[PDB]
């Protein structure tokens, strides 16, 4: 427990440092829409083959009927450039309506509950997550369990021991090269094989790779 | 089968509306913004191809190995691993299916490569492959560890709530239906790809419709500027240009408009691919139909033009 | 120096037998980066490092310690 | 495979299940004992 205390504090020390020395996917979010507005505001001042992008201008120098095939020219440009900004903010809405129901899925699946679902709320088996607020948008902070150093071992399918087969309940069979220790499988954790650890099924002739070994039955001593 | 990505294009807004044309140039000028904010989209397009492509295979940070010896428990991987044989070094039914699937640069339209080439494509498939055979799902998680097949295939049993001993017991029988469902996917892609094809086909559309609009009048008295030019002079022959390049900008802002909305399609389906990977080709899904039908026991991927063809 | 490529024909930058992690993408599996005097060089990105794994139909490896980490989304 | 005090666990009397059926539990862990 003070180990893993230990390696959970430390861990959210480097985040701190992290975000102090990045938020690309908020930042160019806000850059894009920024630029889409000068872009609105830039197109006030094209012509579209107008004789001026100022309409006041149009109408000082020009009559009523001559104004209006001169305005109806600015006003088709305008109306061309809204469009195109309309749409292309709506096609920008359904980006981020997605982005937000993948943050409200990972809420409910990352934040709370924990999940089975591989690389879902980040890289190693999933332990839990907390959410963190960002300006238009959302931050987890995924905390997960990763499997570090790791040893060679030989191992073996089932155990022959009364020409009965024996397989594991809830682990692996492996050795140090002398001995069979019954082990769960992520994590190194030796025990000797017993029928509290094993099941039966069937003779030794069927299982492709089977080694002969003792099953404890501990109860046996206890007949004394 | 999944689509993950489409021919990075990108179109020269001034030499597809203008040839040659300096008055044509000097015209267009006048409706301001419209070509820089065609080539921002068309690039921003471009440049999430290659993203999707990552997301989708570049899962691995080790280029994994088989080992020399192939020897699996009885279970025969020979249809899916590479062949050293041959200079593109796809497995078979890589091959059999990059030949099923069946140049442009004309009037300012270009075609830009992908960042991956199909051979490191296929190098990453490979890498999933080897990796998911001698580790099982922990590759993923972490380190590769190894585990003899048959033991990995002993987990996926429990996973599915069926005891071991059932696997051992059987392993012969198991390891024979398995290497026979692989043969019949080799006869069934040997004997439809219409997922990625069609992508292909849509494309190819827009592009010869784009073209097919340069020879539209839009009203003007020629759909060729320089006719018009040599044949009026340029109080007129200003606002029949004017004509054609108000047509050309209305056909280019329908190609791109149509461009986006086909982009977020295929978005929609690399996220989907990377999820695929992700819990089908790595681990083992507990979701009812989402790694194919029956309990899933595990996934293959392999590679496509433009797409990920996952054999589960 | 001249370079051509199946992305186009590139100046002012040195092309190498190496190959490294892509540090700017140029197009169709070539990347360029700022190396040593310091220059431009362009290469073939490697997708990462081989690990041929120690595979047997009797070997195992367990994990005899563990990692807890933090990862940011 | 046989009913057995392994292969089972108990909860109360039988009548609190809507629908049982009345067999032998073989309990083998005694005769292991004996």
């Amino acid at each position: 427990q003070k180990l893993i205390a230990n390696q959970f504090n430390s861990a959210i020390g480097k985040i701190q440092d992290s975000l102090s020395s990045a938020l690309g996917k908020l930042q160019d979010v806000v850059n894009q829409n920024a630029q889409a507005l000068n872009t609105l505001v830039k197109q006030l001042s094209s012509n579209f083959g107008a004789i001026s992008s100022v309409l006041n201008d149009i109408l000082s120098r020009l009559d009523p009927p001559e104004a209006e095939v001169q305005i109806d020219r600015l006003i088709t440009g305008r109306l061309q450039s809204l469009q195109t900004y309309v749409t292309q903010q709506l096609i920008r809405a359904a980006e981020i309506r997605a982005s937000a129901n993948l943050a409200a899925t990972k809420m409910s699946e990352c934040v709370l509950g924990q999940s089975k679902r591989v690389d879902f709320c980040g890289k190693g088996y999933h332990l839990m997550s907390f959410p963190q607020s960002a300006p238009h948008g959302v931050v987890f902070l995924h905390v997960t369990y990763v499997p570090a150093q790791e040893k060679n071992f030989t191992t073996a399918p089932a155990i022959c021991h009364d020409g009965k087969a024996h397989f594991p309940r809830e682990g692996v069979f492996v050795s140090n090269g002398t001995h069979w220790f019954v082990t769960q499988r992520n994590f190194y954790e030796p025990q000797i094989i017993t029928t509290d650890n094993t099941f039966v099924s069937g003779n030794c002739d069927v299982v492709i790779g089977i080694v002969n070994n003792t099953v404890y039955d501990p109860l046996q001593p206890e007949l004394d | 089968i999944l689509p993950v990505s489409m021919t990075k294009t990108s179109v020269d807004c001034t030499m597809y509306i203008c040839g040659d044309s300096t008055e044509c140039s000097n015209l267009l000028l006048q409706y301001g913004s419209f070509c820089t904010q065609l080539n921002r989209a068309l690039t921003g397009i471009a440049v999430e191809q290659d993203k999707n492509t990552q997301e989708v295979f570049a899962q691995v940070k080790q280029i994994y190995k088989t080992p020399p010896i192939k020897d699996f428990g009885g279970f025969n991987f020979s249809q899916i691993l590479p062949d050293p044989s041959k200079p593109s070094k796809r497995s078979f039914i890589e091959d059999l299916l990059f030949n099923k699937v069946t140049a442009q640069k004309f009037n300012g339209l270009t075609v830009l490569p992908p960042l991956l080439t199909d051979e490191m494509i296929a190098q990453y498939t490979s890498a999933l492959l080897a990796g998911t055979i001698t580790s099982g799902w922990t590759f993923g998680a972490g380190a590769a560890l190894q585990i003899p097949f048959a033991m990995q295939m002993a987990y996926r049993f429990n996973g599915i709530g069926v005891t071991q001993n059932v696997l051992y017991e059987n392993q012969k029988l198991i390891a024979n239906q398995f290497n026979s469902a692989i043969g019949k996917i080799q006869d069934s892609l040997s004997s439809a790809l219409g997922k990625l094809q069609d992508v292909v086909n849509q494309n190819a559309q827009a592009l010869n419709t784009l073209v097919k609009q340069l020879s539209s009048n839009f009203g003007a008295i020629s759909s060729v500027l320089n006719d018009i030019l040599s044949r009026l002079d340029p109080p007129e022959a200003e606002v029949q240009i004017d004509r054609l390049i108000t047509g050309r900008l209305q056909s280019l802002q329908t190609y791109v408009t149509q461009q986006l909305i086909r982009a977020a399609e295929i978005r929609a389906s690399a996220n989907l691919a990377a999820t695929k990977m992700s819990e089908c080709v790595l681990g083992q899904s507990k979701r009812v139909d989402f790694c194919g039908k029956g309990y899933h026991l595990m996934s293959f991927p392999q590679s496509a033009p433009h797409g990920v063809v996952f054999l589960h | 120096n001249v370079f051509q490529t199946r992305a186009g024909c590139l100046i002012g930058a040195e092309h190498v037998n190496n190959s490294y992690e892509c540090d700017i993408p140029i197009g169709a599996g070539i990347c360029a980066s700022y190396q040593t005097s310091q220059s431009i060089i362009a290469y073939t990105m490697s997708l990462g490092a081989e690990n041929s794994v120690a595979y047997s139909n009797n070997s195992i490896a367990i994990p005899t310690n563990f990692t807890i980490s933090v990862t940011t989304e």
